[PDB]
């Protein structure tokens, strides 16, 4: 029922930098004012 | 608005379960089933007038 | 994936750029941790064509 | 100066009204040294 | 009690061969055919099937 798509391009990805982003919490601890 | 969600798994057949994301327009769902997906997945309709 | 569960961070904000993506500093909060258990290893996105 | 037990959170001190902000789902508050130095009333949802 | 008959009770199965321990707090319902040495197995019980 679904269908089959290819591509027409000729060119591989291109590429980036995360300057800053991506910070996530990394557990459910509530903290304030400080520095972990 | 074209991106819609993703799939999760190691596999992507029958014989392994898999999770999928979907927000369609109200609501978002979440399953974890046995998806067969198809070798190029995407969503349904657009819209019509 | 760590331990059973399936954990979602996102952060959403608005922006007006053609082709970057935008420098800056981001924090993204808790959406969801769903007790899935499952072997995740491949994945992929979901498009409205 | 009795002992009390909110949520399971046990303790020994003074209570008294406070005029600290929560935010909606928080319980307690900490102090730069671990200890608990606010707490919701989970039955009247006061901050004290 | 409730989980022994006289006939016998064989529901409450369980897996035997994997590939790597399970993590914590992960579900597998994979019932594949594990080959157990190095011939390919073709998804049929056999020697090492
Ligand atoms: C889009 O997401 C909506 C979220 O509500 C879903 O709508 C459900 O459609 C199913 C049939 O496929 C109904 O059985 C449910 O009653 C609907 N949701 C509700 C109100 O509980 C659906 O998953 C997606 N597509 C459709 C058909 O709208
Ligand atoms: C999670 O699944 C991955 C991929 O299916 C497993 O890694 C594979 O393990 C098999 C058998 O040991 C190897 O033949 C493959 O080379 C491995 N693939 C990769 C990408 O490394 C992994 O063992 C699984 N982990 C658990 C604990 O279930
Ligand atoms: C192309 O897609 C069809 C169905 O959409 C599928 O039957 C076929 O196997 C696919 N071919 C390849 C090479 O992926
Ligand atoms: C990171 O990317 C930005 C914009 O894409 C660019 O200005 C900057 O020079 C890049 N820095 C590095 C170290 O790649
Ligand atoms: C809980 O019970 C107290 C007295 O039993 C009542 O005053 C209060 O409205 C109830 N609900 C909440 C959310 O505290």
């Amino acid at each position: 029922q679904c269908v089959n798509l290819t591509t027409r391009t000729q060119l591989p990805p291109a590429y980036t930098n995360s300057s800053t982003r991506g910070v996530y919490y990394p557990d459910k601890v509530f903290r304030s004012s400080v520095l972990h | 608005n074209i991106i819609r969600g993703w799939i999760f798994g190691t596999t992507l057949d029958s014989k392994t379960q898999s999770l999928l994301i979907v927000n369609n327009a109200t609501n978002v769902v979440i399953k974890v089933c046995e998806f067969q997906f198809c070798n190029d997945p995407f969503l349904g309709v657009y819209y019509h007038k | 994936n760590i331990d059973g569960y399936f954990k979602i961070y996102s952060k959403h904000t608005p922006i007006n750029l053609v082709r970057d993506l935008p420098p800056g500093f981001s924090a993204l909060e808790p959406l969801v941790d769903l007790p899935i258990g499952i072997n995740i290893t491949r994945f992929q996105t979901l498009l409205a064509l | 100066c009795v002992n009390f037990n909110f949520n399971g959170l046990t303790g020994t001190g003074v209570l008294t009204e406070s005029n600290k902000k929560f935010l909606p789902f928080q319980q307690f508050g900490r102090d730069i040294a671990d200890t608990t130095d606010a707490v919701r009333d989970p039955q009247t949802l006061e901050i004290l | 009690h409730i989980d022994a008959k006289e006939g016998g009770n064989f529901n409450y199965l369980y897996r035997l061969f994997r590939k790597a321990n399970l993590k914590p707090f992960e579900r597998d319902i994979s019932t594949e055919i594990y080959q157990a040495g190095s011939k390919p197995c073709n998804g049929q019980t056999g020697l090492n099937c």
